[PDB]
C-alpha cells in the first residue's frame, strides 16, 4: 500500500491505544452529575 | 494459438483501489442526510464540516490536490468557523426551529422523483461511466510530459493573463463583501 | 461490579413477603416514607438542562426582546 | 451520480424546513458544492483547466455569500433578538 | 381518419392533470401548522 | 335585468368575484422565507415538468384556470 495511508492507520492506533488504557485502568465512577 | 490479449496486476506503481470512492460517496451521503435532518444548528455546521471534509478527500484521491486543500482550507478552515462563532453566539432555543418534519415527507417522495428523473439525463457520459464492464486504458506520451506542471501552476499559467477578467470581478466581489458586511454591523467611531 | 451475576437473576423472581411476626418502623416510632416524594431530590443533579431545552416563547415576551439591543456593535 | 445526490439534499432542507433560516443559509451552500463539485469531475474528464478555475470562483463567491449572509442575519437577529419563524 | 380510444386517453388526462394536483396537495400538507401527519 | 342579472353577470359579478379571489391569492403570502423558498422549487417543478413531457399547453391551462377558482372558493 501507500505511505501516506499506513501512516493515519498506525497515528489512528496509537490514539485509539491512550483511549484504552484511561477505559480500562482509569478508575470510572458512575456519578456523572440559562441567561441573555 | 494463446490469447493475445494479456491482463496481470501491478506489483509497484499501483494506484488507488476504487472501492474508496463508494466509501467516501456513501459517507458524504450519510453526513448530508444529518444536515437536513439535526435539531441543533451546532450539529448540522459539524455534519456540514463533514461532508466538506469527504468531498475533498474524493477529490485529493482522483487527482485534483490543489482544489481538494483549497476546500479544506476555505470551507473547513474558514466559513465553518464563522457559522460556528454566530452560532455560537446567537441564542438559539432549539425546540422554536423544529417544525413538524412527518409532514413534508409526502413532498420530500414527489419532488425526489421529479428531479431525480429529469436531471440525470442531463449529465454527461463520463460522469456516470459508473457482466462485461468497460475499463478505461492509459498509455505513456513523451513530447506531452517534457516539462509537466502540476495543476496550480497550469492554473497560475492562464489566471492571471488570458482569463484575467475573471480575477478583476471577483477582486470586487471580495472587495464589496469587505466594505458591505463592515458597513451593516458596525458602529462607527 | 457488573451489576448483574447468576444469583442476582434468580432475584429478580422472587417478590418481596412481609415477615407478618416481624416487628416494623411502627414498633420504633418512626415512619417510612415512600420513594416518590423523595426522587426529584436524588435525581436532581442528573438533570442535563441548558438554554436549548427550553420551552419555545410566548408572543409576550417575543415583545420584550424588542426593547434590548442583541448585538454589541461597538465592541 | 454524487453531486445529483448532494444536490437533492439541499434542495430537501429546503422542503423539510419551516423554521430554520440557519439550515436555509447551509442549504445554499450544499447546493454550491454540488455545483462546483460537478464541473470538477467534468474537468478531469475532459483534460481541461477552465473547469478547475471555474470551481475556484465558485469557491470564492460562495465564502463571500456566507460573510454577506451572515453578516445580514446578524444586523436582523441585533433588532431581533431571535432568527426564529413564528408559525 | 384514425379512431382513437377514447376510455385510454381520458385516464392519460386523470393521471396527468390529477397527478399534478397531488403534488399540489403534497404543499398543502407541508405548509400545515400542526401535526397533521403524512396520511393526511 | 338593467338591475339584476346585466349587472350581476357583469361588473357587479366581476367585482364580487375577483375581489374574493385577490384576497385569497394574497393570503399566500405571509413573509415566511421558508414559505416562500418551497413555492419557488414549487413553481421550478411544475417549470420542468411542463418542457420535458412535452404536456399539451391545454394540459396547462386547464390547472391555471382549475387554481384561479379555487381561490375564488374560501375557506
Ligand atoms: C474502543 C475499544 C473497545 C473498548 C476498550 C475499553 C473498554 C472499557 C470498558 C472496560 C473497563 C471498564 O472500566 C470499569 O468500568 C466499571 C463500570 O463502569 C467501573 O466500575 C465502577 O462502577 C460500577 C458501576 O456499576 C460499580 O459497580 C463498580 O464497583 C465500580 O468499580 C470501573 O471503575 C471501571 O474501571
Ligand atoms: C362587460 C363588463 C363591464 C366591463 C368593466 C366594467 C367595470 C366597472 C366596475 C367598477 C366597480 C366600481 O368600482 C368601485 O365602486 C365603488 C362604489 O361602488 C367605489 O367606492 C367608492 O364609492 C363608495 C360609495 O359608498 C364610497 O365608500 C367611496 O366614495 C368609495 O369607496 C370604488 O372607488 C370603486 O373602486
Ligand atoms: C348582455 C350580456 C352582457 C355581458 C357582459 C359581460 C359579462 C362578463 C362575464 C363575466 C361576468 C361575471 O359573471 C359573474 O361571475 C361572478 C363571480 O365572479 C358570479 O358572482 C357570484 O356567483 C355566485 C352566484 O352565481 C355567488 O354565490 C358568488 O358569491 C358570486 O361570486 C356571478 O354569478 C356571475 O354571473
Amino acid at each position: 500500500m501507500s505511505a501516506m495511508s499506513i501512516y493515519i492507520i498506525f497515528v489512528s492506533i496509537i490514539a485509539i491505544l491512550f483511549l484504552a488504557i484511561d477505559l480500562i485502568f482509569a478508575p470510572h465512577n458512575p456519578y456523572k452529575e440559562q441567561s441573555r | 494459438s494463446q490469447i493475445s490479449l494479456l491482463l496481470l496486476k501491478e506489483i509497484y506503481t499501483n494506484g488507488s483501489t476504487h472501492i474508496m470512492l463508494d466509501i467516501l460517496s456513501v459517507l458524504a451521503v450519510i453526513s448530508g442526510i444529518c444536515v437536513i435532518i439535526s435539531k441543533n444548528p451546532i450539529v448540522s455546521v459539524l455534519h456540514l464540516i463533514g461532508l466538506f471534509a469527504y468531498v475533498s478527500f474524493y477529490l485529493i484521491l482522483i487527482g485534483l490536490n490543489f482544489v481538494g486543500l483549497s476546500y479544506l482550507i476555505v470551507y473547513i478552515g474558514a466559513v465553518s468557523i464563522l457559522f460556528l462563532f454566530i452560532l455560537m453566539l446567537i441564542n438559539i432555543r432549539t425546540s422554536e426551529l423544529q417544525s413538524n418534519t412527518s409532514n413534508s415527507i409526502p413532498l420530500t417522495i414527489l419532488v425526489g422523483i421529479i428531479i431525480s428523473s429529469f436531471l440525470f439525463k442531463m449529465l454527461p457520459y463520463g460522469v456516470i461511466i459508473s457482466k462485461n464492464d468497460l475499463f478505461f486504458i492509459t498509455s505513456k506520451i513523451w513530447d506531452g510530459a517534457l516539462a509537466e506542471n502540476n495543476h496550480i501552476s497550469s492554473i497560475g499559467n492562464i489566471m492571471y493573463t488570458n482569463y484575467n477578467v475573471w480575477l478583476i470581478l471577483a477582486s470586487f466581489i471580495l472587495l464589496l463583501a469587505m466594505v458591505g458586511a463592515i458597513v451593516i454591523t458596525i458602529k462607527p467611531r | 461490579d457488573t451489576g448483574l451475576s447468576r444469583d442476582q437473576v434468580e432475584r429478580e423472581f422472587h417478590d418481596q413477603v412481609i415477615d407478618p411476626t416481624a416487628k416494623t418502623f411502627k414498633d420504633l416510632g418512626m415512619e417510612p416514607t415512600d420513594i416518590s416524594k423523595w426522587t426529584y431530590h436524588y435525581l436532581l443533579p442528573y438533570r442535563p438542562s441548558t438554554y436549548y431545552d427550553l420551552p419555545p416563547s410566548t408572543e409576550k415576551e417575543m415583545r420584550e426582546e424588542r426593547k434590548y439591543l442583541h448585538v454589541l456593535d461597538d465592541q | 451520480n454524487i453531486t445529483l445526490i448532494l444536490f437533492l439534499i439541499g434542495i430537501l432542507g429546503f422542503v423539510l424546513n419551516r423554521k430554520n433560516i440557519i439550515l436555509m443559509l447551509i442549504s445554499i451552500e450544499i447546493m454550491l458544492l454540488s455545483i462546483t463539485f460537478l464541473i470538477l469531475l467534468s474537468s478531469l474528464n475532459m483534460d481541461d483547466i477552465i473547469g478547475q478555475t471555474y470551481a475556484i470562483y465558485i469557491i470564492v463567491v460562495a465564502g463571500a455569500e456566507s460573510a454577506i449572509g451572515l453578516g445580514i442575519l446578524v444586523a436582523f437577529y441585533r433588532l431581533r433578538g431571535s432568527i426564529a419563524i413564528e408559525y | 381518419y384514425h379512431p382513437k380510444d377514447a376510455v385510454h386517453l381520458g385516464l392519460k388526462g386523470a393521471a396527468v392533470v390529477g397527478g399534478i394536483g397531488l403534488l399540489f396537495a403534497a404543499v398543502r400538507t407541508s405548509l400545515a401548522r400542526k401535526n397533521v401527519g403524512p396520511w393526511a | 335585468l338593467d338591475k339584476g342579472s346585466i349587472e350581476l353577470f357583469g361588473p357587479y359579478g366581476l367585482e364580487r368575484g375577483l375581489v374574493k379571489l385577490s384576497k385569497n391569492i394574497s393570503s399566500l403570502s405571509t413573509s415566511h422565507v421558508t414559505t416562500y423558498a418551497l413555492y419557488i422549487l414549487v413553481g421550478f417543478i411544475l417549470y420542468l415538468i411542463y418542457n420535458n413531457l412535452l404536456l399539451d399547453y391545454s394540459y396547462l391551462l386547464l390547472i391555471i384556470i382549475l387554481l384561479l377558482l379555487l381561490m375564488m372558493i374560501g375557506e
